[PDB]
Order: C-alpha cells, then sequence, then structure tokens
C-alpha cells in the first residue's frame, strides 16, 4: 500500500554506500524476484560535476557482458535521481568471506582469482580500468562465483594517453597511485589484483600499517613477508604481480602463462581458448553480420540459440569466428617473437623528442619563439602542455600536435610530441611538423 | 513516468499534500531521516507541500511559489527530458558548464609565481619498439605489440650527415604501423 | 570443377587481413641523398621504401636494390675512381635520369580485394605493392608475393584442395624453362648487374666450371656491397660478392619435376626463398619456378 516501489520493485534494506550514490535491494511485489538498486541523487552529480563520469559508467555497463561482472538490467530516470537496476548476489562482500573462513583454501582462493581476472581482462579488452579492485568491491553469489561492481572510480583507455587521478584504498593502490605518478593503468589493476590475491590466501595485507605515510612507505619499497604455508610458485606469481616498476610487473599474459594460475581453469573464461569461441559471444562479430544480413541482433541469436547450426545466420557468424582463429593461431605470422634470409644484409639508439638541461621556464619561451617563426596557432590548455595547429598550403588541411613538458630526472626535462587525429598523408604532416619545430628550437 | 518525494528533514510523522492527490495528506515510509514516495506523474508544473509532526512546512533546497494569501508550496517541473537518462544526463551537463579559440599569444606562467614543476615523464615512454631486439628468427618488418600509451608520440634519432630521421607508432584499424621518416635538415 | 577456390578466396579477403599486428614501414625523402638510403635499407633491414615528395605532398614511387643495381652500372667506372652520383645524387636527381618514362604510383587500398593485389604486382611486373589508406593518406604496409602465398598457406585445410594442387609440376609447367640467363663463377659483379638492367631478371644461377649450378645470383645479393662497403670494387666475381654472407646463405634450393605442386607451395612458403631451380631425374636443372609463377597458377587464369 505505502510501499517505496521503482519499476515493479520494492526498494527494501540498505546494502552498502560506494564511490557515488547508495545500494538498496529491491523486490518484486508479484514474484519475489531481487535487484540491487543503486541510487544517484542528480543534485549531487550536479555538485561534484561527475556528469561524464556517471555518463561513461552507464554506457559501460549497458556494453559489459561477463558472468563475472554485476549486469545491469536498466535504468530508471526521474527528476531529481537516478535508479540503475543491477543484478543481485545473495553471498555478498568476498571480505566478509576471508574474515569469516580465516583463510581461503588453495582449491578456492585459485577458482576465484581466475574468476577475478577474467572480469578484469574483459574491461581492459574493452579500454577499461576499474582502479578499485578490492575484496570490498567483489562480490560473491550463492554458487561462489566472484563478481566485480563499482565502476564509479573507472576509467577509459585511450591511444598516448594516461592517467593521473589517485583512486582507491591506499592498502589496494599501486605506487604510482599513492605517488600521484602518471601511469597507463592497465598495470594498476594487476597490483590491487596481486594485493585480493594475497588476502585470499593469508587472510591477512601484504602493505599495513595503523601510520598513514608508514603505510605508503611499505608500498613504494615493495616488501612483504610470504608465509611458510605458501608454496614457491604462488610466491613468485605474487612477488611478480606486487612488482615497484610498473614496466618489471606482470601483465595478464604473463599470469596466464604462470603454472599455479594454470591449474584447473576453465577453458571459457579467458579469449583464444578452446572452448571460447564456442561458448562466449564476440560482440564484433554480430554487429559486421547485422550490416551483411540488413538484420536485428536478436534475429542473429536466435539463429545462433536454435536447435540446428546449419541455420543461415550461425553459420555466416561461425565463418568470421573461425577466420580470426585462423589469423590468431598464427601469431609468427602477425607479430615478432638459421637466420631469416632478409636479415642477411644487417647501432644508433633512438630516444623520445628533444631533451634539455635549461630551467622549464626557458625551454615555454623557446617554443613560443619557434612557433611563432614558422605561424603556428595553439591553445594555452595547460602551463606545460599545448594543443599547436598549422594549416598545409598544399593540401589545405590543418595539422594538430600536442606538446608536452616532462621531468626525466632532478637536471633534465623531455618536450614531448603527439598527433592529434580528427590528399596528402596525416603521419607525414605530422614528421614535417616536428621537423620544423626541431630544426627551429635548435 | 515516476517521480520522487524524498523529506531530508527530520520529524516522526510526514505527510505529503500536493496538486495531484486534490491537496490531501499522503503518509511517507521512514527509513531511518528518509520520508519517501514514488508517484506516476505526467509532464508539467506540480505545486506540493510537506506536512511534519502536525505542521505545514517546505523543503528548502528545492524551487517555491508563494500564493496571495502566504502560503508557501514547493513546485516541480516534470520535463520530457527527465524520463529517458541519457536525455536527463545531456540536461544536467548544461547546468554544470560554468565559469577559447587558437591564438598567436604566449600564456603567462602563472599566478604570482607558481613554481610549478612539470609531471614525471612516464617509464612506459621509454619503451622504444625501434630499440628492442626481436630476434634472427622473425622478419625484419615484424615488431611487438605496442602499447596504447606509446601510440602517436615521436621518437627521433640525433642528427647525423645533414639527415633528420624521425618515427612514430600509429593505428590502423586493429593494426600498428610504425613509420620511419629520413627527411634532410 | 573443384578449380578456381584459391581465386574466389582472394576475392573475399581484403588486403587489411595481411598487413602485421605490429609492422616496421621505412619512408624516404625525394630531397635525401642515394647513398644514405641504400644504407637506410640496411640498417632497418628492408628491401624497399616508398618515396615521400615534400613539395607535391604525395607518395611518387618506391626505392628498391633495382635503383642501387641501376647507379652502380650506369656509373662505375673503375676500383681507383669513386662513384660521384652514387655519393652526391639526391633520389629527386636520380629519378630525373633514370625515369626520363614517368611512372606513376602503382599502390592499392587495404579493403580492396587480394585478387586485385595479385594481379597489381603480375601485370605491373612488380615485386613490391604499398598499401595506401585512402582516409588518411598514410602507407600502411609492403604488399609481397611471398606474404600473399603464406596467408593463402594458412586456409589450404578450410577450403577444399583443387585436382592441380594433387598434379605434378612436369604436368602443369609452371616457370620458366627456356632463355635462362646465367652468370659463370669467375664473372665480376659489374656483368651481372648488367644483365639485371638488360634482361630485367630478378636472379642470376652461378655455373661451376664442370658446369653445375654452385649457387644463385640475386638482385637481393647486390645490398651487401652497400652493407660491406665493398661498392666501388666491382672487378670482383660473383663467388668473391658472395663468400662473405655464403654461411646463412642457402641461395640454391632444388625441387623435382616427378614431385606435386603442394610440397612445391609449401618448400618456398617453409625455406622463405623467392625461387626453387626445377631439376630432373639425373639432378640435372630444366628450369626455375618463383613466388610470382606459382600465384599466376593459383589465381590469375581462372
Ligand atoms: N543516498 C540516499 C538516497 C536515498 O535513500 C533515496 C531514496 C529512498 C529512500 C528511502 C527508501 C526506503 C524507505 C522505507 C523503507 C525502505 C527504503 O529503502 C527508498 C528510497 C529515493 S531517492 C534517494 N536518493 C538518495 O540520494
Ligand atoms: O624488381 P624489384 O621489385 O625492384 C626487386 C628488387 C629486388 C628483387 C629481388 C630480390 C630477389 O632476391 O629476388 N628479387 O626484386
Ligand atoms: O621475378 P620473380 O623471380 O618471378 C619474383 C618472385 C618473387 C619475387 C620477389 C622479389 C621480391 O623482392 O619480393 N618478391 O620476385
Amino acid at each position: 500500500d505505502g510501499r517505496v516501489k521503482i519499476g515493479h520493485y520494492v526498494l527494501g534494506d540498505t546494502l552498502g554506500v560506494g564511490t557515488f550514490g547508495k545500494v538498496k535491494i529491491g523486490e518484486h511485489q508479484l514474484t519475489g524476484h531481487k535487484v540491487a538498486v543503486k541510487i544517484l541523487n542528480r543534485q549531487k552529480i550536479r555538485s561534484l560535476d561527475v556528469v561524464g563520469k556517471i555518463k561513461r559508467e552507464i554506457q559501460n555497463l549497458k556494453l559489459f557482458r561477463h558472468p563475472h561482472i554485476i549486469k545491469l538490467y536498466q535504468v530508471i530516470s526521474t527528476p531529481t535521481d537516478f535508479f540503475m537496476v543491477m543484478e543481485y548476489v545473495s553471498g555478498g562482500e568476498l571480505f566478509d568471506y576471508i574474515c569469516k573462513h580465516g583463510r581461503v583454501e588453495e582449491m578456492e582462493a585459485r577458482r576465484l582469482f581466475q574468476q577475478i581476472l577474467s572480469a578484469v581482462d574483459y574491461c581492459h579488452r574493452h579500454m577499461v580500468v576499474h582502479r578499485d579492485l578490492k575484496p570490498e568491491n567483489v562480490l560473491l553469489d550463492a554458487h561462489m562465483n566472484a563478481k566485480i561492481a563499482d565502476f564509479g572510480l573507472s576509467n577509459m583507455m585511450s591511444d598516448g594517453e594516461f592517467l593521473r587521478t589517485s583512486c582507491g584504498s591506499p592498502n589496494y593502490a599501486a605506487p604510482e597511485v599513492i605517488s600521484g605518478r602518471l601511469y597507463a593503468g592497465p598495470e594498476v589493476d594487476i597490483w590491487s589484483c596481486g594485493v585480493i590475491l594475497y588476502a585470499l590466501l593469508c587472510g591477512t595485507l601484504p602493505f599495513d600499517d595503523e601510520h598513514v605515510p608508514t603505510l605508503f612507505k611499505k608500498i613504494r619499497g615493495g616488501v612483504f613477508y610470504i608465509p611458510e604455508y605458501l608454496n614457491r610458485s604462488v610466491a613468485t606469481l605474487l612477488m611478480h604481480m606486487l612488482q615497484v616498476d610498473p614496466l618489471k610487473r606482470a601483465t595478464i599474459k604473463d599470469i596466464r602463462e604462470h603454472e599455479w594460475f594454470k591449474q584447473d581453469l576453465p577453458s571459457y573464461l579467458f579469449p583464444e581458448d578452446p572452448s571460447y569461441d564456442a561458448n562466449v559471444i564476440d560482440d564484433e562479430a554480430v554487429k559486421e553480420v547485422c550490416e551483411k544480413f540488413e538484420c536485428t541482433e536478436s534475429e542473429v541469436m536466435n539463429s545462433l540459440y536454435s536447435g540446428d547450426p546449419q541455420d543461415q545466420l550461425a553459420v555466416a557468424y561461425h565463418l568470421i569466428i573461425d577466420n580470426r582463429r585462423i589469423m590468431n593461431q598464427a601469431s609468427e605470422f602477425y607479430l615478432a617473437s638459421r637466420p631469416h634470409p632478409e636479415r642477411v644484409p644487417f647501432k644508433a639508439k633512438w630516444h623520445l623528442g628533444i631533451r634539455s638541461q635549461s630551467k622549464p621556464y626557458d625551454i615555454m619561451a623557446e617554443v613560443y619563439r619557434a612557433m611563432k617563426q614558422l605561424d603556428f596557432e595553439w591553445k594555452v590548455v595547460n602551463a606545460y602542455h599545448l594543443r599547436v595547429r598549422r594549416k598545409n598550403p598544399v593540401t589545405g588541411n590543418y595539422v594538430k600536435m600536442s606538446l608536452q613538458l616532462y621531468l626525466v630526472d632532478n637536471r633534465s626535462y623531455l618536450l614531448d610530441f603527439k598527433s592529434i587525429d580528427d590528399l596528402g598523408s596525416h603521419t607525414m604532416d605530422f614528421f614535417e611538423m616536428c621537423a620544423s619545430l626541431i630544426t627551429t628550437l635548435a | 513516468r515516476p517521480t520522487v518525494f524524498r523529506w531530508t528533514g527530520g520529524g516522526k510523522e510526514v505527510y505529503l499534500s500536493g496538486s495531484f492527490n486534490n491537496w490531501s495528506k499522503l503518509p511517507l515510509t521512514r527509513s531511518h531521516n528518509n520520508f519517501v514516495a514514488i508517484l506516476d506523474l505526467p509532464e508539467g508544473e506540480h505545486q506540493y507541500k510537506f506536512f511534519v509532526d502536525g505542521q505545514w512546512t517546505h523543503d528548502p533546497s528545492e524551487p517555491i511559489v508563494t500564493s496571495q494569501l502566504g502560503t508557501v508550496n514547493n513546485i516541480i517541473q516534470v520535463k520530457k527530458t527527465d524520463f529517458e537518462v541519457f536525455d536527463a544526463l545531456m540536461v544536467d551537463s548544461q547546468k554544470c558548464s560554468d565559469v577559447g579559440p587558437y591564438h598567436q599569444e604566449p600564456y603567462v606562467c602563472k599566478p604570482e609565481e607558481r613554481f610549478r614543476a612539470p609531471p614525471i615523464l612516464p617509464p612506459h615512454l621509454l619503451q622504444v619498439i625501434l630499440n628492442k631486439d626481436t630476434g634472427i628468427s622473425c622478419d625484419p618488418a615484424l615488431l611487438p605489440e605496442p602499447n596504447h600509451v606509446m601510440l602517436n608520440h615521436l621518437y627521433a634519432l640525433s642528427i647525423k650527415d645533414g639527415v633528420m630521421v624521425l618515427s612514430a607508432t600509429h593505428r590502423y584499424k586493429k593494426k600498428y604501423v610504425t613509420t620511419l621518416l629520413y627527411k634532410p635538415i | 570443377s573443384n578449380n578456381s577456390v584459391y581465386t574466389s578466396f582472394m576475392k573475399s579477403h581484403r588486403c587489411y587481413d595481411l598487413i602485421p599486428t605490429s609492422s616496421k614501414l621505412v619512408v624516404f625523402d625525394t630531397s635525401l641523398q642515394v647513398k644514405k638510403a641504400f644504407f637506410a635499407l640496411v640498417t632497418n633491414g628492408v628491401r624497399a621504401a616508398p618515396l615521400w615528395d615534400s613539395k607535391k605532398q604525395s607518395f611518387v614511387g618506391m626505392l628498391t636494390i633495382t635503383d642501387f643495381i641501376n647507379i652502380l652500372h650506369r656509373y662505375y667506372k673503375s676500383a681507383l675512381v669513386q662513384i660521384y652520383e652514387l655519393e652526391e645524387h639526391k633520389i629527386e636527381t636520380w629519378r630525373e635520369v633514370y625515369l626520363q618514362s614517368f611512372k606513376p604510383l602503382v599502390c592499392i587500398s587495404p579493403n580492396a580485394s587480394l585478387f586485385d593485389a595479385v594481379s597489381s604486382l603480375i601485370r605491373n611486373k612488380i615485386h613490391r605493392l604499398p598499401v595506401i589508406d585512402p582516409e588518411s593518406g598514410n602507407t600502411l604496409y609492403i604488399l609481397t608475393h611471398k606474404r600473399i602465398l603464406k596467408f593463402l598457406k594458412l586456409f589450404i585445410t578450410e577450403f577444399p584442395k583443387p585436382e592441380f594442387m594433387s598434379k605434378s609440376l612436369e604436368e602443369l609447367q609452371i616457370g620458366t624453362y627456356a632463355n635462362i640467363a646465367m652468370v659463370r663463377t669467375t664473372t665480376p659483379v659489374y656483368v651481372a648487374l648488367g644483365i639485371f638492367v638488360q634482361h630485367r631478371v630478378s636472379a642470376l644461377p652461378v655455373v661451376d666450371e664442370k658446369g653445375r649450378v654452385v649457387d644463385i645470383y640475386s638482385k637481393f645479393d647486390v645490398i651487401n656491397l652497400a652493407a660491406e662497403k665493398t661498392y666501388n670494387n666491382l672487378d670482383v666475381s660473383v663467388t668473391k660478392a658472395l663468400q662473405h654472407r655464403s654461411h646463412y646463405f642457402e641461395g640454391v634450393l632444388k625441387c623435382y619435376l616427378h614431385e606435386t605442386l603442394e610440397t612445391i607451395i609449401n618448400r618456398l612458403v617453409e625455406a622463405e626463398v623467392h625461387r626453387l631451380v626445377v631439376v630432373d631425374e639425373n639432378d640435372v636443372v630444366k628450369g626455375i619456378v618463383s613466388l610470382s609463377d606459382i600465384l599466376q597458377a593459383l589465381v590469375l587464369t581462372g
């Protein structure tokens, strides 16, 4: 009668509070079906200026189709609030499971980590980084399956771009995150996954202290105790995943190649595996069939879920899947690893942009002088970051370029050159614009 | 179309009275400090007020309208954009934008003196694709899969014999091309 | 007939499907000197490079080892004097002498079929075809006969094998068997370069004093004169020019007339060589079968 209802679901007890908004349990008034409703206050989003962050979060969750990421069914909009109707999991937090059992057994800990990394890899392949991975954000269902949830601190991955934001709990944050340094960000998740793996097997944090600067010193140092009950195999995996240097730090491919992770690993969690192509849907292939056959996505699915595999739409999808597999298997043909015949003919080392020992203020003045000589026009978005433009006299098109000053060491400084993409040649236009400024500056 | 009526303020008993219910008291469900009711309302202007602990009141954070006799009641404007999520986020972004084309003028360094230090160079950019040794077995044109962060960035050689050599990795559709240009200075 | 299945395969697949995930492309500006450009082919490990005209703001052609072969034979005088035109001339200056025949830029789009790419290489009698995107105007990859045959070798199990693949080389008669230009073991480099210019052939089989074929002096073996900096001494024998690379060379690789077409294709792909020496039952030289002759049979003519 007086029940608080949204889209046939009665709102109940608060499950918890995340990065943005509150999460409550939603029971269906007729069936009793349970959902998790994330309430986002429109005024709170406008006040915090996170309209773009929420927009990307909804877009990603609507696109994401993984058995280890919380599914978003729908998002009901009201003149004051946003109601994100999500998938409900009874088991709750992974953090609460670790505390209840003390230590998660190797058989279960490996199984859970494989499910977590499967979800993390899906995010990375879709150019999305979670940045807040912890057992508090990793949920469990009735069948004990891992599910990642809070995409509040998540961000997009762009070509030649870096993420600076500092996100998540200090105990799970990477050394570059706490230091406020720039990062690619796939690596940051690996560090977080490394802490979760230690927390699952040990029941404690590898970097934990009452004093915040002492805790930060432990993360930057990268020194953590490895208990006697842990075998040498998982110990080396935790060490490789928890590396101070992001370059020396393990990648998903490195974790997938590890002997401990390989054990009892299902062939459907990761791409290129035996039972992946026959059980997991490929989003890029469905869109390719939809434009070729001039039909909807639901009709392509109906042909795949049908009794006969010889169905017109199903065979066209698998032809793309088969062709992709042949090309993916022949790694030596597409990527570099008796000598090669072409190598019978064959060193100067390459470097990034221009290096300078001069004062940062003096370097700026040299760039502004050089651009003027070349008649470049620029946008001064930041003190050390510029967006320069030049109109080509032959092609009659503008050439966009991004200038950024970096600190190599205590005495060295670097000027970075980056191409911006919206007859000639776009790449040649970038090189010629670079060559003009390099000659003028030196 | 659903409409949310939340009372952030205190009290034991809170009632909702508005033009949508012919100005009658509707009991609100309380969780903690929240008194709420989700009502299905059409698009347009709607006037409403709260009845807390036997007295008439209004939400100070919400827009208000005053009648001839001096009775304050909140006014809500149900818009077509409020029904859809992406339409509402497009309106919310417009309100967010608060207080610059291409020019040939140099930037003033900082307010006063910033003493601003440039961002520390990421180690990912130092990973030069052309330096990396592929090994004898493979074809010389073949290269390892580059990191997305090093794409579009310029890498050069020291000017020798009056010729400048420039290189950058760029992406065609799912493929990466590392072009090299030998251009004289 | 089970034939023309490979022809349908080339028509269905785009040029994009052959471009590697991560590749290296070397481009030269027309104003750059020839000597520096030929050394750049060695240092980077490339056999060809597209030419970018800075004034016209468009790709004009390709700089191959054939240019170095033509420069050496036209301007070489003695080991005592230096080849002035190789030392001082630019690519722009060389093109004004060599291509004056104003040849247009022979290229293909990445979205275009492989049938068109195979046709463009055979029709124009070229071995290097640049892949230029019409949207950006950038050169992506340089298509060769070797890359096409290697890609086709990955899908041979996916399509039913035609009757000609099971048939012998003697029955099909693929490759050149008459008018084979050959060089003796004592012949100098300058003479061998002259036959590359006049006859316009890619390789020359080296014959011993007894008459047996010892090695093969191909157009690719000429860049070693720029690599070892031994280009101004073209008076030395072919054997003296090949001995330094003879250890990891493996030039001569033979195929028998009785052997099936399928085994010949598998041999060319695995060894990564451009051509095989056709031999009889008594191990005597009958002819030469190359990657171009093979793809002309599989793709073209039906
Ligand atoms: N955070 C917080 C918050 C809310 O709780 C709500 C709610 C809400 C409040 C309480 C209840 C409720 C009332 C009685 C019993 C159980 C409940 O979950 C349901 C929804 C509607 S919009 C909204 N926006 C918010 O920012
Ligand atoms: O006609 P080209 O495309 O200029 C050319 C240059 C070099 C070759 C060549 C090398 C080789 O071992 O077989 N053919 O072909
Ligand atoms: O004129 P051909 O001997 O038939 C021939 C076949 C293949 C090639 C070749 C040369 C080259 O640099 O890439 N492909 O040349």
